[PDB]
């Protein structure tokens, strides 16, 4: 389930043909907003623990807004996934 | 500068446009009449009427600050409505923050004016402050104890005459940081004009030619209330406020400041409390509904014909409520008022809503 | 908003003239009374209209209301 | 003379900081200033209303009002009248207004009472001090007649002669009516009338210390909390050499 | 804390308490003729009688 | 008193008409006028409250 | 809505080292709306004729439900209002804030309202001190050459202090504090261009953290701290910082033997005392105020602070002591010893600030070899 | 003035726990009381002086006022 | 008011002369009599409206220093009523 959370997330860079339309709502702000040079979610693992989260790239003007929308990103899935954007992770 | 001098403005904006400053300079004399009385008046109930006598009697020019104020008060209503059509008529309501704040506006200038009038304590100003405050008392299970506690006992008295005198005197001051707050969302989009089409191709900077147009304006506001000063300033006042209030007797012919004799004959002509009291708030509200109820394809009326008729037909029927509201409750008057209500919500819900989709169908859009 | 980013405009010419070279009344009386003449007759249709109607409803209900205070209306 | 004689701190059951009035204490010093200064002092911000739940019941400080007649009207003859009092009367005042109290006390003017405790520096125990503090003047003083020598007054030549002593009235609940402890009931009852919210205040004056005494310690804990992301930070400098 | 500041406040604009203190009130009927309305001025309001 | 069109009140506020009884009988009051407590006693007199 | 609430709080930043000296502007900002608060409702049961002004006091702290908490809170707020004024003067002194020239002048003018602002208020419940303190504040005028008198009856609306003084100072007391809350407003939007400064003098912007939640929390902590100050006057001694002479309604014929200034006055009131001449005392008094704005120009220190300079704080804490013999003395008689020590604690004020801080500052810089 | 246009830094690194992974009074009194005794005995003879100045003028102006009041037997 | 309305400063004196004002507290605490002067305002001629009913068949003079401006028509109106008294027309009978 982790694996499609972080699907639905995603990665970006700024070589994407994607732009305004990705489907993951990071990849579509951080595109359209030039947000970020690139992200990407992860799921590192280890034998009982390891490391779920996100890697960016960013301006040093950007960084404020790259952490607040992957934040809320991380807010709506917990409490307002969809089944359409889950079937599509 | 940058929110005067290099503001920048259509080359177009009509006279209708000059009521925005107009405004502005009503509120700065009423704030500054406003203090000057406060420096003589009293709100003691035993002494309120008298210290007013007072002003204009004794105190060097008492009179013309006070008349200046209380004209001062007709002026500012006069170019609210003025202000408001212009509204209407070109579609300025699309700049929806401006608008709304504008409707609070309006909403605040008539519950301070409602007030001040009560501070001279004379008839009128002692049955308004009963009438209009219990409006609240349509509020179901809680509405009556509203009332008591907004007058500070079981009726008007000395805790709401004092009150009042508080309330009237820091909500103008209110009603300027809301106009200026009203003004920066404003500034976000700049002027509408009377074509109702972007100017951005055909802006001219405000200064000098809006403020020499707008000193062209307030000198015009200014001849207007010095002629009802100066010549009439009884004109638009009511004989009755100047008997002390007496509490046991109402009188006869009582009316509302003219101001509001529209929205009085709205709620007169419902023969049921909550009911007329519903069609009193609505009366104002439903401005906040104007820009929903937009239907035509362009903003403004200038290229609208039927829209034009219908717009005339609500401020020729604002006359008529207007002129009904200082007529007694009998016939045939009891049903002119209630055809005109009725007509001034059904003009702005229905006809001209259908006007607009009319004349988008003739226009092949 | 400022002069510099309103917008995108191309190949229009102004001329203006000083307002000291020229008259600031040019054919005041000559030219803007027929407009004034044009401006009211474009419009009345639109706006008188409806004020007579409140005439006439005016004329009428207070006619009616004196009538109807007397012995013999 | 202008020589000072300040008075002592006589410890008062209302003293304390959580210590509120004694009523029945109250209800004597209502007695006092009925019976004896009633008289001369006026006490105009106090009315029959004021003593229900006091020091009084709702029914007795009406009978107390009905003891008095107070002027009312104009009637439908447009003239004044006179009735019985009522709850919402304020203290009778013993004379029409300043002029008339001087020229019945010798030219002095006895002050309104509601504030006394109030508007006079060591408040009852000036009063206290006063009231029982009448003497004979020291030798090589001589007053006026009608003056009265008080080493608590200032100058120490007051127009008012002692006005308690022992048995100057009964009170209702049989209190030896000696001239202290008719000095010090009418001091006490002074104070409710100089500032009826002080048992009020002092019980907010509990809530307030005890809500104090859990807020700030957790609002503390909760600004240590926040802090302690920078408190225990630590810094490194790693340049390039 | 709040509750009780605010609501101190709200109170102070109730009516206080000199307002309250009111009584009855006996009228004369024999100085009101047939088909006469007599007002009087009663606890804020007009009473007829 | 004795106006409105039952020989009773007329409210000039907004036309309410009330009979001599003080019962609502047109316009847009929702209630009767108040009756308050009161007891005729001696004399010709009587005590309301 | 969101910027400017945001960027101008939330994310504001601010230095990772202001101590509690800093928290007296947000508490000055409290203190404001608490007066305007209080203010508003007393003004609901408040009249200013002079027949009824004081009556209409006692009617609020008799009568009108919670009507002597609201009052007592507004009497003491004020009290609470210069304590606040006064630490955040000193906090600004001793760490060379005053270098934000457009801050600290605004700033200064802000101390002004203050007073008259105060000032006038005292004046209203119209008991002796009231009048006797329109009396003499409003004469300070007549010092003016030419038009001093002039001005006097103009402001009093007569020959002398009466009903057409209380009613325009009502008023005034009215509308000043919504002024000086616009006032405060360009304060803060000055500071910000900025940001403050810190107890070293050092620039913070290699270390700032944001407003919030540090300083948000922080302030709070503070504005508890301020509150209970406040309540422990208005609940268990709401009469230890006021005088008894205001008991007594106004007495045009008779000024109290002992009359004495508001507390946060008696320094001021003890500067003019001492010089016995009327002109002269009345420049003094507007200067002992108005020499703040001559601080920065007095500046000599190579450093903003005065934490790394022992010279100078010994010389700050002699200028508070000193500020504190002139309170003590002015609420002493016009006797000896104290006519003398008063006048040299007036001519050592003075010299602190003009000639021995300036000084020090300049002994402090060779010392250091700058 | 807003992060990210304050100034340069190079080459510093940061340290820090979450408030939730730590102590909110590490070491209060243990480490607090040894603190508040060394600012107080850094700052108190630049604080002291001017008050007990103060004082001593204090004590000796009343002491001088009262005496001045009496027995001066001529 | 009247001096430079329609009367000399002297006249004016002489005319609020002619009447008797009460004054005081004297210095026994009591109200007197004195002749008027310039500050006094016109006399009342009861001491409460319920003295004035009283007086007029339950009537209430009203006061008249705003009657003008109280009344529509103004001084139009005062004339006319001053000036209009008649007989009842056939059929209308008053009250005494
Ligand atoms: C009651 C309410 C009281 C509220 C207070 C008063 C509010 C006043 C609103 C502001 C109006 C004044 C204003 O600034 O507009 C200038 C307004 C615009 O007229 P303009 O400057 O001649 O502009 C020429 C037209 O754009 C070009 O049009 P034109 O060629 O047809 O000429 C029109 C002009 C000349 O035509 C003739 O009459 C000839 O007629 C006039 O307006 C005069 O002039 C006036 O209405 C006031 C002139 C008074 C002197
Ligand atoms: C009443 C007068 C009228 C004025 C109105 C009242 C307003 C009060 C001014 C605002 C200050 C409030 C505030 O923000 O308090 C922060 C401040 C918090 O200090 P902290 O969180 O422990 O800071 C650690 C130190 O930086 C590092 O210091 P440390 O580790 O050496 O320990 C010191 C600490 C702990 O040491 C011990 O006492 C143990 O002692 C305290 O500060 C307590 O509390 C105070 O300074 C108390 C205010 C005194 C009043
Ligand atoms: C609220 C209660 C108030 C009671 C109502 C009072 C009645 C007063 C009515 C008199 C108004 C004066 C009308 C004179 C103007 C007539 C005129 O020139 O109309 C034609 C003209 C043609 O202009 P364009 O289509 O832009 O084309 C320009 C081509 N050169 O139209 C205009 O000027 C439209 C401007 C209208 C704005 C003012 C409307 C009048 C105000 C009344 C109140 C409005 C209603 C809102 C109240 C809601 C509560
Ligand atoms: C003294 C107290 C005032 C008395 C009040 C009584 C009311 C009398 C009303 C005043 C009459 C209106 C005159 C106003 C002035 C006219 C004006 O400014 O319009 C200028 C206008 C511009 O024409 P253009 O062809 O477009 O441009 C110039 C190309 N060569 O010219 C005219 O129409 C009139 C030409 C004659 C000049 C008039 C005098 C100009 C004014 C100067 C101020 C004079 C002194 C004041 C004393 C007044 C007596
Ligand atoms: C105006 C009239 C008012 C009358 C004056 C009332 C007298 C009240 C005096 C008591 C003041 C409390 C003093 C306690 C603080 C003592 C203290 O801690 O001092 C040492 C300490 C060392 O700090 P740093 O150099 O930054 O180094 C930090 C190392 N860890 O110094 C400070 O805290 C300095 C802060 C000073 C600000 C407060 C000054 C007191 C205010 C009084 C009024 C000021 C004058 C301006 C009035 C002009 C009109
Ligand atoms: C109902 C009537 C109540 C009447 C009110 C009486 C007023 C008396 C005032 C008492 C004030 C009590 C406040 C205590 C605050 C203690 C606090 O938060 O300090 C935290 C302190 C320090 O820990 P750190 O080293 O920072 O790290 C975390 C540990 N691993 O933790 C402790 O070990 C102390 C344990 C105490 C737990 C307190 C939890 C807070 C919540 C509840 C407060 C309830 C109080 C009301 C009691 C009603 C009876
Ligand atoms: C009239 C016969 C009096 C009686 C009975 C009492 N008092 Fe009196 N008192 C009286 C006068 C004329 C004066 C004025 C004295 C002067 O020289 O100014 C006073 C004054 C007081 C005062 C005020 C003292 C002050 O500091 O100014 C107090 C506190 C006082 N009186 C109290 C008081 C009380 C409580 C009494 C009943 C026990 C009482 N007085 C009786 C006249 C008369
Ligand atoms: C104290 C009252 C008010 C003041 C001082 C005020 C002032 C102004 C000013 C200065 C302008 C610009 C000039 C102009 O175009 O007129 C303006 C524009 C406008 N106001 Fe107001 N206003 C007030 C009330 C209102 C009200 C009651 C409404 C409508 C309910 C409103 C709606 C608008 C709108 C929509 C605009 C944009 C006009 C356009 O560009 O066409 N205003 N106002
Ligand atoms: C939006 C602005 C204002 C409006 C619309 C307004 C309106 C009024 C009105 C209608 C009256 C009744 C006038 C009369 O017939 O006597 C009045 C009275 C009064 N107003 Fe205002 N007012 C405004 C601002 C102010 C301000 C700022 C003050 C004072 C700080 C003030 C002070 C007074 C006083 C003291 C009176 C009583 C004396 C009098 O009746 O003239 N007003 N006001
Ligand atoms: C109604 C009065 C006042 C208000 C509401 C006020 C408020 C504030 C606020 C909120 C701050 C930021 C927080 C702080 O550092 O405390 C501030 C800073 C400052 N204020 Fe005020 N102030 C007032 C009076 C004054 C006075 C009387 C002076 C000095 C003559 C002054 C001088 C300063 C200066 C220079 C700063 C910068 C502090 C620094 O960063 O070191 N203020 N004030
Ligand atoms: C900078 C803010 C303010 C200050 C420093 C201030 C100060 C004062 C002072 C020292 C007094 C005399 C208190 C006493 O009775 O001993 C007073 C009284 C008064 N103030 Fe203020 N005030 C402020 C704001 C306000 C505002 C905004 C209003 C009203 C809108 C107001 C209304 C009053 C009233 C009604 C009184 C008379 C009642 C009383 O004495 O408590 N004040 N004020
Ligand atoms: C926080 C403690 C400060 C010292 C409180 C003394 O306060 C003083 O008490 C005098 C009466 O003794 C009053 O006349 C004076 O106005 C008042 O400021």
């Amino acid at each position: 389930a982790l694996q499609v959370a972080n699907a639905i997330i995603g990665h970006y860079d700024c070589t994407y043909g994607g732009g305004a339309h990705l489907s993951s709502p990071l990849a579509s702000i951080a595109a359209t907003n030039k947000l970020c040079q690139s992200f990407q979610t992860f799921n590192i693992c280890y034998a009982d623990t390891g490391l779920l989260g996100a890697h960016f790239v960013c301006d040093h003007m950007s960084i404020d807004d790259m952490m607040f929308v992957l934040q809320g990103q991380w807010m709506r899935l917990c409490t307002s996934a969809t089944e359409s954007e889950v079937l599509r992770g | 500068n940058n929110a005067f001098i290099d503001l920048p403005a259509p080359s177009n904006i009509s006279s209708w446009w000059n009521f925005g400053s107009l405004l502005g300079i009503c509120l700065i004399l009423q704030i500054l009449t406003g203090l000057f009385l406060a420096m003589h008046y009293t709100s003691d109930t035993t002494t309120a009427f008298s210290s007013v006598t007072h002003i204009c009697r004794d105190v060097n020019y008492g009179w013309i600050i006070r008349y200046m104020h209380a004209n001062g008060a007709s002026m500012f209503f006069i170019c609210l409505y003025m202000h408001v059509g212009r509204g209407l008529y070109y579609g300025s309501y699309t700049f929806l923050e401006t608008w709304n704040i504008g409707v609070i506006l309006l909403l605040t200038v008539m519950a301070t004016a409602f007030m001040g009038y009560v501070l001279p304590w004379g008839q009128m100003s002692f049955w308004g402050a009963t009438v209009i405050t219990n409006l609240l008392s349509a509020i179901p299970y809680i509405g009556t104890n509203l009332v008591e506690w907004i007058w500070g006992g079981f009726s008007v008295d000395k805790a709401t005459l004092t009150r009042f005198f508080a309330f009237h005197f820091i909500l103008p001051f209110i009603i300027m940081a809301i106009a200026m707050v009203h003004l920066l969302f404003l500034h976000e989009t700049g002027s509408n004009n009377p074509t109702g089409i972007s100017s951005d191709v055909d802006k001219i900077p405000f200064h000098p030619y809006y403020t020499i147009k707008d000193i062209l304006g307030a000198l015009l506001l200014i001849l207007a209330l010095m002629l009802l000063v100066l010549f009439a300033p009884d004109l638009l006042g009511d004989p009755d406020n100047y008997t002390p209030a007496n509490p046991l007797n109402t009188p006869p012919h009582i009316k509302p400041e003219w101001y509001f004799l529209f929205a009085y004959a709205i709620l007169r002509s419902i023969p049921n409390k909550l009911g007329g009291v519903l069609a009193l708030a609505f009366s104002i509200l439903i401005l906040a509904l104007i820009p929903l109820l937009h239907t035509s394809k362009q903003r403004s009326m200038m290229f609208r014909p039927l829209s034009q008729c219908l717009f005339w037909a609500l401020v020729a029927d604002l006359l008529t409520l207007t002129w009904i509201g200082g007529q007694p409750v009998e016939h045939p008057y009891i049903t002119i008022g209630q055809l005109a209500s009725v007509l001034y919500f059904l003009l702005i819900l229905v006809l001209m809503p259908t006007a607009g989709t009319i004349e988008n169908k003739l226009l092949k859009w | 908003r400022q002069f510099g980013h309103l917008t995108r405009v191309r190949h229009v010419i102004t001329y203006s003239l000083s307002p000291f070279e020229q008259r600031a009344f040019p054919h005041y009386f000559s030219k803007g009374i027929p407009n004034v003449l044009r401006r009211t007759r474009a419009c009345i249709l639109r706006v008188a209209p409806p004020f007579v109607a409140f005439y006439l409803v005016y004329t009428w209900g207070t006619q009616e209301f004196e009538k109807s205070k007397r012995k013999n209306p | 003379s202008d020589l000072e004689l300040h008075p002592p701190s006589y410890p008062w059951s209302h003293r304390g900081l959580l210590s509120s009035l004694d009523h029945t204490s109250i209800r004597r010093g209502f007695q006092v200033y009925k019976q004896v200064c009633s008289s001369c002092h006026s006490m105009d911000y106090v009315a029959y209303r004021h003593l229900v739940g006091v020091c009084y019941t709702e029914d007795e400080a009406k009978a107390l009002a009905e003891e008095v007649e107070v002027q009312d009207g104009p009637n439908e003859d447009g003239e004044m009248f006179m009735r019985p009092g009522k709850l919402s009367d304020y203290f009778p005042k013993p004379y029409p207004n300043p002029e008339a109290a001087r020229a019945a006390n010798n030219g002095a003017l006895p002050p309104d009472l509601s504030y006394i405790v109030r508007a006079r520096h060591g408040g009852e125990d000036y009063v206290f001090s006063l009231l029982t503090g009448y003497c004979e003047p020291p030798t090589g003083v001589s007053l006026r007649e009608g003056l009265y020598f008080n080493p608590y007054f200032p100058g120490q030549a007051i127009g008012m002669a002692p006005p308690i002593y022992n048995e100057v009235l009964e009170f209702d609940d049989g209190t030896p009516a000696t001239m202290s402890q008719v000095a010090k009931d009418v001091c006490t009852f002074l104070r409710w009338a100089a500032e009826p919210e002080h048992d009020h205040r002092k019980r907010m004056g509990l809530k307030m210390l005890l809500m104090m005494g859990l807020l700030l310690p957790l609002v503390y804990a909760m600004k240590r909390h926040k802090w302690s992301v920078l408190k225990s930070r630590k810094l490194a400098y790693r340049p390039p050499k | 804390a709040a509750k009780n500041v605010v609501s101190q406040f709200v109170s102070s604009m109730s009516a206080s308490a000199d307002v309250l203190a009111m009584s009855k009130i006996e009228i004369k009927l024999s100085d009101i003729p047939e088909g006469k309305n007599m007002a009087f001025k009663w606890r804020g309001k007009p009473l007829f009688v | 008193a004795n106006a409105g069109d039952f020989g009773g009140y007329y409210c000039p506020c907004h036309g309410s008409h009330y009979d001599a009884s003080g019962r609502i009988r047109k316009g847009p009051a929702p209630l009767n006028l108040e009756v308050p407590s009161y007891e005729f006693t001696s004399d010709d007199m009587v005590i309301v409250g």
